[PDB]
């Protein structure tokens, strides 16, 4: 399994509305198409700690990272800059860990 | 008079030749010459000098200062982390000093430097395996495989960067700088030898990486560069 | 190697690293 | 540890590298094998020949890049700058000490160019010269703000995009230029010493700017667990073999 | 030439060869004698095609122009064609004598008149300043061979700029001219006819001599959009309204995956 | 010179120097001298018309090509002409400067470009890629003169392959190339013409010459079908139904009976 | 009465003639002005230097000829195979010894040629390139298999003619080369000594075959009164001065 | 200038002609030359080997 | 004998049987 396009660097705005884009991402099948398991790509980890950068499946194979609102980014205040690491694993179970960066930008 | 002849081009105007040619505006002096510092005689004095690999270029990271560093996070698994194919014509290398200079010319002969520095904190440690597989050999795919190459394992810590040199390993006497598969150049991959243990669970470094020449490295056959276009009139 | 006009400009093409690459004190 | 006096001032560091010498040569004085005007030059050599450290910016994240022209950041700055304001041509070499630190826990670098000539791109779109107000911001240089195609245009705005260097030219290969990296990891500071560095003996000090700093954030300040988001910058610009001669009226308004 | 391979054995040290520090600003003195074990090799090897004045002096096309009404005018400049301009912009000084070679497919009989600056040049064939006393003018045809001078290095300065980061004008003013426009100009070529025979192509072919190349500069990464200007936010189109948008129009191209190329 | 005729008066040996044996592989030492009593001969006779600088610089045609509009394009290579690919295929490393002149029946201004390789050529004429800072070209006219330029020996190797055992790309792949088609392309020239008035044939001669032979081959017995490929096999109909079948096109001519000729 | 030793191996033999030396020169090593890549070769010198016997082919009636591809042949031959797979380049002098013995009734001939870049030619028709795995048989060779129109050309097969030496060139003048004729009238084997021929230094073992060795029945094997109508031929080839550079994972799959 | 002609044979490309010809690509450095075994100089030497004569070229 | 040019590429015509016929031991 790969992650297509994580490592990378996503960008949300201060006050972004629950529900917002971050990054569009996807994962190729490992030539033996095995499909990914439905509770994955998850994140297991982030760097400070974060809620609200929740993972969603847009149509196909090609997933998103979309902020869920469960915790306010406040540029402001801290913290701007999120490493959160993603967790696509498959049917068979080849698993591939992969980093977003995330940062907040300054609504002003 | 003097019997002389004229054969075969003569009356050519080739552009690379080198003649002499009437000097227009005669008895000019031109203006003194200072001591400018810096002065470059050779380019690959430019091609020598240390400039970063856009190690990250992927269709979101171009146009973005995100794509000269990779992520790397603590693993269970050895995974191969990153691939730079030893070509002069990728655009990994023909975006920097080094590749931008040898794009020039169609041959190169010669080592490659390629410097990996690691940004993160002071307390992440890391081990890494860069290997340079030679060439006509598989892309590895494993580190057993990988280690069985030109490799350098280097360790962080109090220094982020550590240099692999890429030998001159060939059939021929020079490479081609558009990259076929008769001259190959193989692949340099970059390995975790034992992790990269932050200082948290979900912590991060930043790897980016320079390329340049060695002192040994040659180049010939002076061409058109494929890194400019013009398609557009400059008015 | 003759100059054929007897002029400096009117000739043909004429003929260290370390500035760069260490320019350390 | 490093310690650097030019008069009237002292610059002291812990954790530094090797001073960077710009291809090569120090700053000297005008040779009379290598000058073309007659008139004697001044020589300030202990009043404009001193540490002068400009305001702080703050290394947030986000944070693009800032630049810094020379010798246009320190018209304002003591004697060098009433030199520069009162006189024809000037010629100055630069000491440039940059100075960031933030902790063990953070990580970062910053990649601090010295560019010769950084003839700065428009903005975006038209045959329009760029503005003399825009490439001369005094100290407080210029917060580089990004690209976007929805950046102002109007009269002259300079480039904002830090990975073409404002000038077209690619990010990463900013590494020909006497440079030097702050990774919070290893060190903190920068010190590069540039000579004069122009095709002719001297000129205006204020058309031309023959210097400019630039100074990115290559990678993004993270804080680790600290809660400190965001460190200042401060760059310490010291003349060194100043020289100014023609004096005339102050070029004022 | 190059050096030659060094052997080395086996080595254990206490000081890595290996091990330097991107920070300092300096590159590395890595040779492959400290990574791997080596062998004696005789390199021969030279970089002569890649000096100054093997690298700029090949007669790079300069400028196009065609006669409309027996009559061309070119102001001399690097700055129309891409190719010698990113060659040139490596640098930032060059101090160089040019020859300059006129490829015309005229045929017929041919005047170029380099006119100095400062005067008003002719402004079009059978005018009154094409009979000049001083300006040095070249009557040639062009079949049975192509026009060549060397016009030395006129510069007002020890070198040429590549890139001027000053005004010529003060503060107050408002005609402000960035860039490299006002620092030098080499005249420029007026090109009429006397005939009438061929076609009205005119290609100016100018090789660089005796150069001197002082501060080096990053490869450009962008396609120019204009001269004496350093821009590369290019706009497409004006007429249709997705008007504001800019291209980048650089070569860095993609991999559809890290670690896997 | 070649040596001289000695003497040989009656011999009653036992050594025979006509005795030989070809098993050992190793060719006759016999002279005249053996076989017959002669006298002494003074021969002044050279075989300097025979060495290899000799025997094959002498300028062939290796290319022809055809102006279709305005322009054309040809890749150097010596296969295209079997007369001058036979004394190349005599040997099977040749290590050779060459230089190119240009025979074409075009009235008018015609431009060369020389393309390294690695490089998108000019894809016709008044294409961008001609307005080149870098690539070499010259620009003559054909009356008056033909062009001449010498390519230095550009090999990536010691010397060229006339023959390769081999192949670029390893086992698993499926566009192999057997042949010396990947292991040394000597670029190429582009022709264009900037007028109109004479004729579209442009014929390449070039003349091999600093010539080292390095292994020596069989001269060729059977006509060439492809180039890059040594096959001998034509197959001269493929439309109709006797298509499969395959000449053989050699030189052995036959006799109608042995001992009678 | 001959002998020859290269180590862990011996030939010998009683009604031999001159051995070949391949154009006047020995294998030899790989000179430091002769040389291009930087690394260090390795050098068996007596594991894989020695005599690698292959498989014998049976010389009948109608047999057109043979042909051995080096090094391909020694691919799966001991550590000078394991060496050419495990490097990324190689260089190697051969001894070849050719043996084929019937009798005082047998009569026939065989000229043993070695060939520098035997490129074969395509077995018939359209711009085809030959196979990798028809050029490249192994120890096993090629039987030649005669000239016909009803040959298989599926996938690039090779040229199955003796008499154009399967290239185009006429066999008789295949004595340009390195070569010996085993005549049963009067020897009965056949040595050749090929130094390293090539126009680079050392290139990949796999990819290249430098020489092939070439058995072509010059005359048809008359049994005489004896019942015995087929004589097997054997070909032992020796590497000799084998080194290999640029160590690296194994080339198969 | 100097007085000189241009007799008959002057603008003629013979090809067995012998002249010197101008350098493009000018500070070329070729390929260093290593020893080849073999190396031919005359192809009288070629002629000078033994080869089989097809003496039963019947149809 | 005059080089023109001042290059070895660029001049005109440069200037034992053995190691054939006879390469035996
Ligand atoms: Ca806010
Ligand atoms: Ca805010």
């Amino acid at each position: 399994l790969h992650l297509i396009l994580l490592p990378a660097t996503g960008n949300v705005a201060e006050n972004s509305p629950p529900g917002t884009s971050v990054h569009k991402f996807s994962v190729k099948l490992s030539a033996s198409l095995s499909p990914v398991i439905p509770g994955f790509p998850q994140i297991v980890n982030s760097n400070p700690l974060t809620e609200a950068f929740r993972v969603n499946w847009l149509s196909g194979t090609y997933f998103e990272v979309v902020t869920t609102g469960m915790e306010q980014l406040d540029f402001e205040t801290g913290p701007n800059i999120f490493d959160l690491q993603i967790y696509v694993k498959d049917e068979v179970g080849v698993t591939d860990l992969q980093v977003l960066t995330v940062q907040v930008t300054d609504v002003n | 008079g003097l019997p002389t002849r004229l054969p075969s081009g003569s009356q050519q105007f080739m552009t690379t030749e080198d003649e002499q040619s009437p000097n227009i505006l005669p008895g000019f002096h031109p203006s003194k010459k200072i001591h400018i510092p810096g002065m470059i005689t050779n380019v690959m004095h430019m091609a020598r000098v240390d400039s970063f690999i856009p190690i990250n270029n992927i269709q979101g990271e171009v146009g973005k200062v995100s794509m000269y560093y990779i992520t790397v996070t603590k693993k269970t698994v050895t995974e191969r982390i990153l691939v730079l194919p030893l070509e002069m014509s990728n655009t990994l290398f023909a975006t920097t000093l080094l590749g931008e200079v040898l794009n020039y010319y169609a041959n190169w002969s010669g080592s490659i430097t390629i410097t990996f520095m690691c940004v993160c904190d002071a307390f992440s440690t890391g081990k890494f395996l860069v290997a340079y597989t030679p060439p006509g050999g598989k892309l590895p795919e494993d580190r057993k495989q990988a280690m069985l190459g030109v490799h350098i394992i280097w360790d962080l810590g109090l220094q982020s960067s550590c240099t692999i040199v890429v030998p001159w390993i060939s059939s021929g006497f020079y490479r081609r700088t558009k990259a076929d598969s008769f001259t190959h150049g193989g692949y340099v991959s970059l390995w975790y030898q034992t992790a990269f243990v932050p200082p948290v669970s979900g912590g991060t470094g930043s790897i980016l990486a320079t390329c340049s020449a060695c002192p040994d490295m040659s180049v010939r056959m002076l061409r058109d560069s494929p890194m400019m276009e013009q398609k557009n009139e400059l008015q | 190697n003759i100059n054929y006009y007897k002029d400096s400009a009117s000739s043909g093409l004429s003929r260290d690293p370390s500035k760069f690459t260490q320019p350390l004190v | 540890l490093k310690q650097i006096t030019i008069g009237n001032s002292t610059i002291t560091t812990q954790d530094s590298l090797h001073t960077v010498l710009a291809y090569g040569e120090w700053p000297t004085y005008l040779s009379d094998i290598d000058a073309t005007s007659v008139d004697k030059p001044t020589h300030p050599e202990t009043s404009a020949d001193r540490f002068y450290t400009l305001d702080s910016v703050e290394w947030q994240v986000g944070s693009h890049g800032w630049w810094w022209k020379l010798p246009d950041a320190l018209k304002d700055m003591g004697v060098f700058g009433q030199n520069m304001y009162y006189h024809s041509m000037g010629r100055s070499g630069f000491i440039i000490h940059t100075q960031c630190n933030a902790t063990k826990f953070h990580s970062g670098a910053l990649i601090v160019a010295v560019i010769p000539e950084h003839q700065l791109a428009y903005v975006g779109g038209v045959k329009v010269n760029v503005g003399y107000d825009h490439t001369h911001p005094g100290q407080s240089g210029h917060q580089i703000r990004g690209p976007s195609q929805s950046n102002d245009r109007s009269g002259g705005k300079p480039d904002e995009d830090p990975l073409f260097n404002c000038n077209g030219t690619l990010l990463g290969n900013i590494t020909i230029f006497p440079h030097q990296i702050i990774n919070l990891r290893t060190n903190n500071s920068s010190t590069i010493v540039v000579p004069y560095i122009n095709c002719v003996p001297m000129d205006n000090m204020l058309k031309h700017n023959n210097l400019s700093l630039v100074i990115i954030p290559l990678v993004p300040l993270r804080p680790g667990s600290s809660g400190i988001n965001s460190v200042p910058i401060t760059v310490t610009i010291a003349p060194y073999k100043s020289e100014f001669s023609g004096a005339m009226e102050a070029q004022r308004q | 030439v190059v050096p030659d391979t060094k052997p080395s054995g086996p080595q254990h040290t206490t000081k890595p060869s290996i091990l330097g520090a991107m920070e300092i600003g300096a590159s590395s003195n890595a040779t492959p004698e400290s990574t791997i074990e080596t062998r004696y090799v005789y390199n021969t090897n030279t970089n002569a095609e890649a000096d100054v004045e093997m690298f700029l002096g090949r007669s790079a096309l300069w400028g196009k122009v065609t006669l409309t009404r027996q009559y061309a005018k070119w102001e001399i400049n690097f700055q129309e064609q891409a190719h010698i301009r990113k060659k040139f912009e490596f640098f930032t000084y060059l101090r160089f004598d040019m020859e300059v070679t006129i490829v015309t497919n005229n045929k017929g009989l041919m005047q170029i008149m380099f006119v100095p600056p400062g005067i008003d040049h002719p402004e079009t064939h059978d005018d009154r300043k094409w009979d000049s006393a001083s300006n040095p003018s070249v009557f040639f045809q062009p079949k049975s061979g192509f026009p060549r001078f060397t016009i030395p290095f006129t510069g007002l300065a020890s070198a040429y700029y590549m890139f001027y980061d000053g005004y010529d004008k003060p503060k107050g003013s408002d005609n402000n001219e960035y860039g490299i426009a006002p620092t030098n100009d080499m005249g420029l070529l007026c090109f009429r006819t006397l005939d009438n025979s061929g076609g009205n192509d005119v290609k100016i072919y100018v090789k660089p001599k005796h150069i001197t190349a002082w501060v080096p500069r990053p490869p450009r990464a962008t396609q120019y959009t204009h001269k004496y200007s350093t821009n590369y936010h290019y706009k497409p189109n004006s007429s249709g309204p997705d008007e504001h948008v800019l291209k980048d129009r650089h070569f860095i191209k993609t991999r559809p995956l890290i670690s896997s190329a």
